[PDB]
DNA sequence: TAACAGCTCTAACAGGAATA
RNA sequence: AUUCCUGUUAGAGCUGUUAAC
DNA sequence: TAACAGCTCTAACAGGAATA
RNA sequence: AUUCCUGUUAGAGCUGUUAAC
């Protein structure tokens, strides 16, 4: 059974779903797993005897552990990973002191490391949502009691062997949620973690897993087989009347490696007339992962704790421009809201369909779509025909950031209609190189008084410069001042960017002039830049950068005209 | 920074009438349809009782041949309409009461009243009401009347008579209409006419008409306090009113004292926790235990950490609070432009701050006018010339001014009481506020509970 | 011992301190109590056999509750609250089924009911927070367990008779926090409620219980005693040496109603050399909310969800004015900062002494206290001596709006200071009524032209109106035209209010003329008024409101100057 | 997906019974026994570890005159651990009617 | 999955030297 | 590759917005 | 606890009637 | 008190800000 289609079914059905958690998830939760727990308990009975200081060599080490494990084979103890050895190292170490041997449990799986990750989370959120309502686990820490407490807010019911028949009843009596361990809680004296005590069930608690059988169907995850008990009491669940109406998907986080228990117990499961299934999902938390993100309707109270990334953490406020400041170059655009033309077509197009027919017709007029035309009526009927055109009506952008910020079609719109705006009415060429806008000085014009200024800007102390020429060992490359122009969307702020460059008149030919492009701006520094972007901020708006609000509109005899002010000062702010 | 949030303006609620039938406008409507209530028999017919010093009898039995027959409105005509008799607009007979069914006052009223005595004469008059009461099954509706020679006792400092006999005959049952020298002396006829067919249909039986467009899920809360001047220091007697619309046709308006002194018109926590649980309590037995959805706790002053953490407390998850304050006096005031020459349209209310909202139970109300149709009308026209809004201060909500403004606007408009087309306040603050001059007069009213019909 | 020196000895030593809440913390829970669960039983049992309709009557009825008490005993039963009862009842209706008891009483005290209040949320930020390490409760619902789960996030290790060694193991490894049931969770078996089960005490929770006495002292409430086993266990926790290092407090509703038993328990702990006192702190609700008052340093997380008051809700935003339109009478004053001068005084002074001497002296100055003046220094020489003045400094105030709101005398002061300026070069005269200012066309003056689009305003039918003059049956009652000015606070912002009143010239003579200020203001509807108001906005700024932004200084030939700036249009806002 | 109204029309209901047997108890009313394929339906019901968890009450209207099977099976699920019980009761209609 | 818009990055080259 | 990052020429990667399949 | 500032309420009176 | 809330005259109640005790 494929992945998907499992997703599917469980989506399809989640509502009556128990689940069993192995230890296997609890190894992300960061608690040491069984592996680690056994080198733990080799490093501390072989520290002790062989007289070692304790801290000096770590458990990880690849050297220390093959030092450890030498020794433990010197002394004729089993080989390495094998069966009957995480209860025989632990039997070895505390010699039969079961409350000493519970305390150390305790502390290794304590509360204090634990650090619930994607997967606790979203089956506890599962939990307190009412999807799944008895999650059984052979697991001792409360990797999912903590996560209940954390994201529901509610004290969670936890069953174990200490009374062992609470869960008959709260499954009876539907006391849901009910969140039963097969091996108990280690605060409480039996734990049923050794070997010897893995080979019966508590009579109750076996009692409940046949009751919760007709119920509800199982997920088991996290769960590589191993455990007799738990094996016979599941053979023992199959070997009943609808053992599950909901089928039994044993989860592997890899089909390949899976132990062959499992899939002898899914083919007697399948042979027993259920339809039981074993999958491979990855790992356990990517597996929950994928199940809420399919979970539809999830309550925001508790979403807000199932993902903390979802909420937008760092809204960290800004302080006030209160007592040098620097001055940067992008002016702020306050207009709010604009007006736009719709145009309805009776077949559907292509934004890259538009824009050939930009390239092939050329109106004098602009156009996107989300189709949103700035400009005239007639130059659109050009561009389509009455037949394509259903309708032409208005369209209001109340909040301009927000609009451009979600669409990058709006970006782009808006900062088209901006720059031809920009240039309507003034001499300065308008260019475009990638997607970058540049309002270039023209070439015959160079000798306008609105350029003298400009003019001040590059000449050399003080003197006279030069706005546009050819380049100095170039065949043909003809270069000129000029503004690279965008639009930056900064928080709920729209801001009109400009940047001197050296515009090349051959586009491709730009390279050839490198050296004179670094050359004519080696000694542009903070008073000539000042100085240019002065006469950029004069030459395009028309007034000095104090206390101004020259407003621009596009096409303005035309009906849809978008009308735009920007604030002739570039940003500031003063130190703090 | 001139231009504030866009207002939306609310419409006139719907009031649901005989036969499910909805009119904004409540006395048009009982002309053209009927009473709600009407549509089942809680009052049979209207059996009234007199209850006058002998010389005054005769100004009575008038106003009370007055309500029988039809009359036309004089004053505020932009707003009234022809009164069609009693029998017509309310669909009940109106029953005269025979000679047993009409008592007179004892002579020693006159004394006591010429004594300054307000307690003996309250006291006087209730025990006038023993000829009445051997037949108390006879009569629905008791007109008490009040020679004007009474009115050194009527109100001065410490008391209040009105009050005083509304807190008396509550618990014996009796609905009583009290009828001043003023309501026979009022220029118009159609106006003391219209209140006092109204109040006598509320009082006998019940419900003239019910508010439409109201979420059986809703119920709504409002406190309001009174102070009696202690010789020593003050007394902040505060009672709360409730409304809701049960599963049942009837509508719901009651009232209750919380309760030992207060010092302060502030809840602390286990007396506004107390309150709470009393009115979801109520809510429960008259929606047969299930749990109210949205509550709505109005109060004339700021709640104080101890009474939100009481609200939140005393509710589960599931019920959502809406906790909000109503301020009356405000700085602000508003201008209708298109300027109109009538003021701004009532119920528009206009998000000044994140909390802070104003609202306009005052303004024009368009759809109305008898006369020249389609102009609005003002209906404080007479006393004010423009309308003051009200600050609704939100302290507990999830979102939605709307949902709020328009429940205050709804509730504005079902006073059976006000004669008038709406009310400034909520009809849950001002039934309270009655409450808490009724408890300031008579302590002794702490235990039980009462509807509306009995102080309105 | 009085309840303050309580909370001082609690406060002095409060990370030493067992808990113990029996029954009485339950009853503000929103759970029922004993007398509530014996009347519901009652009810059950009364139906039941008289075959009557359960849900026709209530429990909570005078009438139906003296009928079921008459019915019960008609019987024999027990008459009324007395011992024996609440498990006698109990066993009558259940017949010795503890299976069913327990379901019932599960279902009484279940997990839905409950509404945690500030008293278990106080106690739980106690537990997490680790003052208090140990609460002994003879309660089944997990109230205190559900009040840890909201506010820590964390699951809360609920202990009980099932276990029952669980509990002690905890205290001796020191796994604080430890919430031990005396009588267990009722999703157990043995709940110990009836009284045959009430005479004994678990052997393992016994020596916990005597164990942690010697750790810490005792804080018991909403305790009434009456029971025998634990009344018992406290006694033989006394006779042991040190039994209590922090003494046992006894916390009562009312001393008064206090049983005896109480009272002779404390005489004997006293006896034994124990400090224990017995206080009356009134309501459990009410001595934790005070506990939790009195403690420092509490974390912003966990005090979020124990008082969700204190945070800040329905911070519900308002839209953009987008798409008729009132037009208030607030002008926004856009002044973010200001500069004061401050004196420093050799003594301490009173604002009312500053007070005084403003009325004194009379200076061509402003002041108050904080003492912030605004105007000339000499003005402040003439008010205080050089021996009182130690200096006189500047002080900016950056953000007005929050420096008003959080101060009334900063509200006074900039009220009075943006009054003054307003009317510092206009003929208008300056008066005050109560604690507001009024800005009146002056008697002499009143022929000014830029009075007549005033006198424009109140005409009839567009005629020359009247601005000043006398009343028509007055002796010499004297009216004018006049506005009241105020400064409002709204959010984060400042706004003038103007509203348009008839000024009397007699201050305590204004009601004589109640009648005319009726009658002049009978017909100033909505044409009139903003008529009025937009003749008041020209007289007051001199500039029509649009698109204004006049700047008014006070004292600009003062060395200390405050320059508002308050655009000239009032508030609008056209409708969505 | 409850409710459900499923008729005996005495195997597609011998899962359905065992299943429902499994998740809780049991009432029958109206019913004497005397057929032996629900007779052996609700035996095979007994059986599992949690069966009838709430109780079985076969109720009717006397105890004595019912059949000898309906005995037999009350004392035979009373020997394997099960609660169920047999009570006198009215009419089933006048039973449900005080329920 | 196929285009299209923006924002940002690296992958190859080339390239001159700290206010003159 | 003693360094530095200034540009040029390209492609990807993410977001989106449509049309689908 | 004594003043002082503002915001808002009720407690007693008085009082006239819906754009003229 | 058929109603309505417009004002007048007062006092409190909360918040604060200081000075304390
Ligand atoms: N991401 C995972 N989450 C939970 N269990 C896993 C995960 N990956 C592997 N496992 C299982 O954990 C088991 C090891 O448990 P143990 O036998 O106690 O060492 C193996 O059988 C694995 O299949
Ligand atoms: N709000 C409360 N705070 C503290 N103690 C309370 C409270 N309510 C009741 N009690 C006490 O709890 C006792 C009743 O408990 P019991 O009758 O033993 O279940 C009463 O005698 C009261 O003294
Ligand atoms: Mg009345």
């Amino acid at each position: 059974l494929t992945d998907n289609e499992f997703y599917q079914h469980y989506l399809q059905n989640s509502q009556h779903m128990m689940w069993f958690l192995g230890a296997g998830t609890s190894r992300s939760a960061g608690l040491p797993t069984a592996s680690d727990i056994i080198w733990d308990l080799k490093h501390r009975y072989y520290c002790l005897h062989e007289n070692q200081d304790y801290q000096k060599h770590d458990i990880n080490n690849h050297a220390i552990k093959s030092k450890i494990q030498s020794y433990m084979d010197s002394k004729g103890f089993p080989l390495q990973w094998s069966p009957e050895e995480y209860s025989f190292y632990f039997e070895l170490v505390f010699r039969d002191d079961y409350e000493a041997q519970r305390k150390y449990l305790l502390e290794a799986l304590a509360s204090r490391k634990v650090s619930l990750n994607i997967g606790h989370r979203v089956l506890a959120a599962l939990l307190e949502m009412n999807q799944t309502k008895v999650v059984f686990t052979t697991n001792f820490d409360d990797v999912i009691e903590t996560a209940f407490s954390d994201i529901s807010g509610k004290h969670l019911s936890v069953y174990h062997l200490e009374g062992s028949y609470a869960a008959l009843s709260a499954l009876n009596t539907e006391a849901f949620p009910i969140y039963a361990k097969i091996h108990g809680d280690f605060r409480y004296q039996k734990i049923k973690n050794l070997t010897p005590d893995l080979q019966t069930n508590d009579r109750e608690i076996h009692k409940c897993f046949l009751a919760a059988a007709i119920r509800f169907g199982l997920v088991v995850s996290g769960y590589s087989g191993r455990d007799e008990n738990v094996m016979t009491m599941l053979r023992a669940a199959i070997d009943q009347n609808n053992a599950f109406p909901h089928g039994l998907y044993w989860t592997v986080p890899s089909i390949s490696k899976s132990e062959p228990a499992v899939q002898d117990l899914i083919t007697y499961a399948q042979g027993k007339g259920v339809r039981a299934y074993l999958v491979e999902t990855g790992t356990f938390d990517e597996m929950l992962s994928k199940i809420w993100r399919q979970v539809k309707d999830k309550p925001a109270a508790i979403d807000a704790k199932v993902r903390t990334a979802r909420v937008c953490p760092v809204s960290i406020p800004l302080p006030g421009p209160g007592k040098p400041a620097l001055r940067t170059n992008a002016l702020p655009v306050v207009t709010q809201s604009i007006r736009c033309g719709v145009v309805t077509l009776a077949s559907p197009i292509t934004f890259s369909e538009l824009k050939e027919r930009i390239s092939q017709k050329s109106p004098k007029a602009l156009l996107t779509y989300t189709v949103l035309f700035l400009g005239g009526e007639p130059e659109i009927r050009k561009i389509f025909s009455n037949d394509e055109i259903n309708s032409i009506g208005q369209y209001y952008i109340d909040e301009i950031a927000q609009s451009v910020a979600a669409s990058t079609f709006l970006k782009s719109f808006v900062e088209e209609a901006i720059l031809t705006a920009l240039l309507r009415e003034k001499p300065i060429l308008h260019r475009v190189r990638h997607r970058t806008h540049y309002a270039v000085i023209p070439n015959a014009s160079a000798k306008d008084d609105r350029f003298l200024d400009l003019r001040k800007a590059v000449g050399f102390k003080g003197d006279l410069g030069y706005i546009t020429g050819n380049v100095t060992n170039a065949k043909e490359l003809s270069w000129a001042e000029a503004v690279s122009i965008r639009l930056e969307e900064r928080g709920g702020k729209l801001w009109i960017m400009l940047k001197p460059e050296i515009w090349i008149k051959p586009l491709d030919r730009r390279e050839e002039a490198t050296d004179f492009i670094r050359s004519r701006r080696r000694y542009r520094f903070n008073q000539c830049s000042y100085q240019i972007l002065d006469a950029w901020i004069k030459i395009l708006f028309g007034s000095i950068g104090g206390g101004g609000t020259v407003n621009i509109s596009c096409f303005p005899d035309a009906e849809f005209k978008a009308e735009f002010e920007i604030g002739t000062r570039t940003a500031f702010s003063l130190g703090v | 920074l001139s231009q504030l949030a866009a207002h939306s303006t609310i419409p006139e609620p719907l009031l649901l009438f005989k036969d499910n039938r909805t009119d904004t406008h409540p006395l048009r409507g009982l002309s053209q349809y009927g009473p709600y209530s009407a549509c089942f028999n809680l009052p049979g017919q209207v059996r009234l009782a007199y209850l006058a010093p002998t010389e005054h009898m005769r100004k009575l039995d008038a106003i009370v041949r007055e309500l029988q027959n039809p009359a036309t409105p004089k004053e505020a005509t932009n707003y009234y309409v022809e009164y069609g008799g009693f029998e017509k607009v309310f669909k009940v007979p109106l029953v005269m009461p025979q000679e047993h069914l009409r008592c007179l006052a004892l002579d020693e009223c006159h004394g006591v009243a010429a004594n300054g005595n307000g307690l003996a004469l309250a006291d006087k008059i209730v025990q006038s009401m023993s000829g009445l009461f051997r037949q108390k099954h006879a009569f629905d509706v008791l007109l008490v009347y009040l020679p004007a020679s009474w009115k050194k006792c009527f109100e001065y400092d410490g008391f209040d008579l009105h009050d005083r006999i509304k807190a008396k005959v509550a618990p014996l049952n009796l609905p009583i209409q009290i009828i001043n020298d003023t309501a026979l002396t009022r220029q118009c006829r159609a106006n003391v006419m219209w209140g006092v067919s109204v109040a006598l249909y509320a009082k006998a039986g019940g419900i003239p008409w019910k508010l439409a467009d109201w979420d059986k899920d809703e119920a709504y809360i409002g406190l309001s306090y009174a102070i009696k001047k202690n010789a020593e220091g003050q007394e902040y007697t505060t009672c709360c009113s409730q409304v809701f619309d049960p599963d049942g046709t009837g509508f719901e308006f009651v009232a209750y004292d919380t309760r030992d002194r207060k010092g302060n018109p502030y809840l602390s926590y286990q007396e506004m926790q107390s309150v709470l649980s009393k009115s979801l309590h109520l809510y429960q037995s008259s929606h047969n235990g299930r749990m109210p959805r949205k509550i709505f706790i109005h109060k004339t002053t700021h709640f104080t950490e101890d009474e939100i953490q009481g609200a939140f407390d005393s509710f589960s998850s599931s019920t959502e609070i809406e906790l909000v304050q109503i301020i009356q006096s405000t700085n602000w005031y508003g201008l209708k432009v298109d300027p109109a020459s009538y003021p701004v349209d009532r119920g528009l209310y206009q998000p000044l701050t994140e909390s802070e909202c104003l609202l306009w139970t005052q303004g024009s109300v368009m759809g109305v006018n008898q006369q020249n149709p389609g102009q609005p009308v003002f209906k404080e026209a007479a006393l004010t010339p423009l309308p003051n809004p009200i600050m609704l201060r939100r302290f507990s909500g999830n979102g939605g001014w709307h949902a709020t403004c328009s429940s205050i606007l709804a509730l504005t408009k079902v006073d059976w009481n006000n004669n008038t087309l709406y009310k400034k306040l909520p009809v849950t603050l001002v039934y309270s506020q009655v409450f808490a001059d009724v408890v300031k007069q008579t302590p002794e009213i702490v235990n039980e509970i009462y509807d509306y019909r009995f102080f309105m």
